[PDB]
């Protein structure tokens, strides 16, 4: 997300045994980094390998 | 004739007068833009009670 020119990230990593779709459970994400960038972001792209 | 090379070299020798002695100048340009502020002065952090 980007709010008031401050881009924020919330990261959570937990192991799960999954096949397709998603598991059923509750999760609370935690801060990762704060990036006072302040640029307009209208779109994004996922980079793969 | 009527054609010259604009760049000229500064004569530098230790025997030159103090007035013409080379001086290294560092010019700091302070500009406040619409972007957020980062660089700030030092801190204090006095004793705790």
């Amino acid at each position: 997300k980007n709010i008031d020119g401050y881009f924020k990230i919330y990261s959570k990593h937990t192991p799960i045994n999954l096949v397709r779709d998603l598991p059923q459970g509750f999760s609370a994400l935690e801060p990762l980094v704060d990036l006072p960038i302040g640029i307009n972001i209208t779109r994004f792209q996922t980079l793969l390998a | 004739f009527n054609c010259y090379f604009p760049l000229q070299s500064y004569g530098f020798q230790p025997t030159n007068g103090v007035g013409y002695q080379p001086y290294r100048v560092v010019v700091l340009s302070f500009e406040l833009l619409h972007a957020p502020a980062t660089v700030c002065g030092p801190k204090k952090s006095t004793n705790l009670v």
